[PDB]
């Protein structure tokens, strides 16, 4: 079989939320960083990289977002840093309770 | 071409016979539909006809 | 339910009744981690719905 | 730069009508001499296509929404618009896709814009030296955090001309579909005064960027001490994308060549 347009999306997360990235799935990696279409068409691909990516005193270098307004959009790509509102209250600067 | 034969165009196996087309494809393009929705032309992807 | 000091033996398995309460289910992000959450009457997108 | 060229007349908001334009190749498969039924996000039959001027007196480029994609065009002459701005915040503090044709090549790039209030290009008209070169860019400041950068291989296409009726119409469909940004375009010659051609003719596709940021909203860039100028005869309308079913004509050679709104 041939493949027309091929992306390979690269990145790391918690060996636990693997099963996140199934397409119609929920949970901070489904619902806040990387959404999978319902009709998706491809491949899923993981391996365990703890000989790798692991640091003894801990590797910080792998960020995840933990929360977000609304859940994003497949092959959505959320950047952005603003500060998160919890309350109901406006949340300016850096940070605030 | 002119002979049953079962072909295989970017994965599209069937078999049929192939025979040269006058049908002009967009270069977007590369294969063709019956009314019964069965492919029915494909451009060759060595020698583009 | 997620963080009681003491679970039940599977044998004795517990049962609590959970009522009048919202089901915001993201509180537990940052502390959950569950290796399995699989539903079967519901997809797990509908339940904020 | 960055810089705010207020000087403009003030108008009301023009419309016209969306006779038959807007259809597009729904996909890649080639179908002739056949009437084939499909439903997609069309720029519905007859609708109102919001209509903007350049004049001399009048420059209007307005941040506009973009919802279920977006149907624009232009009646152009003398290379008047060259490109676009998508995002939903166009201050940095979300990413933006830049769609730009300058001078000499073609670059579309997704950054994390600070986008300027009035964005625009420049050309220097008849500096004594009898062509027409282009030497302003004030769009955004700084495009820090890229995602996504492609650019075209170089060419020189001319910004000079002052013939009366437009002689160019270029259309574009663009949508954002699961993280894929789709532009389909066509391009026909006419000889028209002050509004969208009647007719029809379908958008063959383009180019499909990955680029999946959120987009909401869009802006058209035009070309143009730090006040007060003359702004080029080109006019372009956008309309909007809604879900429709559109029955579609495919001729003996595969062009669609009608088409019927079903709603
Ligand atoms: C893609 O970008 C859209 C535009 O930023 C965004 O919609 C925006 O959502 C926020 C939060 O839901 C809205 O913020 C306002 O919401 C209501 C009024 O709509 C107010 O009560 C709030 O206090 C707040 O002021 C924006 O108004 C809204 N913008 C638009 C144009 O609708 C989408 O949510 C983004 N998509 C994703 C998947 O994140
Ligand atoms: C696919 O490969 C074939 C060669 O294997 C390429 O076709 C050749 O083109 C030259 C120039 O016309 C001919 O002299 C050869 O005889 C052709 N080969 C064969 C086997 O007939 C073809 O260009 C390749 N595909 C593409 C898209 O370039
Ligand atoms: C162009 O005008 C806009 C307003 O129309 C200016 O934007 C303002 O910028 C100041 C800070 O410089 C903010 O405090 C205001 O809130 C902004 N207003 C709006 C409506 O956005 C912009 O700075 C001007 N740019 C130049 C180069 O003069
Ligand atoms: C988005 O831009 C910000 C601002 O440049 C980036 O934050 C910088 O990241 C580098 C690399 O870790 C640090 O050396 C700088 O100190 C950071 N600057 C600030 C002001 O915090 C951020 O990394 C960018 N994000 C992406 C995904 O590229
Ligand atoms: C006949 C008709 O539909 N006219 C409307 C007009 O009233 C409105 O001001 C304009 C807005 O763009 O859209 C069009
Ligand atoms: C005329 O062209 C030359 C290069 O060919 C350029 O350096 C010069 O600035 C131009 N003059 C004006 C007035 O634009």
């Amino acid at each position: 079989l041939c493949f027309t347009n091929v992306y390979a999306d690269s990145f790391v997360i918690r060996g636990d939320e693997v099963r996140q990235i199934a397409p119609g799935q929920t949970g901070k990696i489904a619902d806040y960083n990387y959404k999978l279409p319902d009709d998706f068409t491809g491949c899923v691909i993981a391996w365990n990289s703890n000989n790798l990516d692991s640091k003894v005193g801990g590797n910080y270098n792998y960020l995840y977002r933990l929360f977000r307004k609304s859940n994003l959009k497949p092959f959505e790509r959320d950047i952005s840093t603003e500060i998160y509102q919890a309350g109901s209250t406006p949340c300016n600067g850096v940070e605030g309770f | 071409k002119n002979k049953c034969v079962n072909f295989n165009f970017n994965g599209l196996t069937g078999t049929g016979v192939l025979t040269e087309s006058n049908k002009k494809f967009l270069p977007f393009q590369q294969f063709g539909r019956d009314i019964a929705d069965t492919t029915d032309a494909v451009r060759d992807p060595q020698t583009l006809e | 339910v997620f963080n009681a000091t003491r679970f039940a033996s599977v044998y004795a398995w517990n049962r609590k009744r959970i009522s009048n309460c919202v089901a915001d289910y993201s509180v537990l992000y940052n502390s959950a981690s569950f290796s399995t959450f699989k539903c079967y009457g519901v997809s797990p997108t509908k339940l904020n719905d | 730069q960055c810089v705010n060229l207020t000087t403009r007349t003030q108008l009301p908001p023009a419309y016209t009508n969306s006779f038959t334009r807007g259809v597009y190749y729904p996909d890649k498969v080639f179908r002739s001499s056949v009437l084939h039924s499909t439903q997609d996000l069309f720029l519905p039959f007859f609708s109102n296509v919001t209509w903007f001027h350049a004049i001399h007196k009048r420059f209007d480029n307005p941040v506009l929404p973009f919802n279920d994609g977006v149907y624009f065009a232009s009646t152009e002459k003398s290379n008047i618009i060259r490109g676009w701005i998508f995002g939903t915040t166009l201050d940095s503090k979300t990413q933006s896709l830049l769609i730009v044709n300058n001078a000499t090549n073609v670059v579309i790039k997704v950054c994390e814009f600070q986008f300027c209030n009035d964005p625009f290009l420049g050309v220097y008209y008849h500096k004594n030296n009898k062509s027409w070169m282009e030497s302003e860019f004030r769009v955004y400041s700084s495009a820090n955090n890229c995602t996504f950068e492609y650019v075209s291989q170089p060419f020189l296409m001319d910004l000079e001309g002052k013939q009366g009726n437009f002689k160019n119409l270029r259309e574009f469909v663009f949508k954002n579909i699961d993280g894929y940004f789709k532009i389909y375009s066509k391009h026909t010659p006419i000889n028209l005064v002050r509004d969208l051609p009647q007719g029809f003719s379908a958008l063959e596709p383009l180019v499909d960027l990955p680029i999946g940021i959120n987009i909401t909203r869009f802006q058209t860039l035009l070309a143009l001490s730090s006040s007060g100028w003359t702004a080029g005869a080109a006019a372009y309308y956008v309309g909007y994308l809604q879900p429709r079913t559109f029955l579609l004509k495919y001729n003996e050679n595969g062009t669609i060549t009608d088409a019927v709104d079903c709603a």
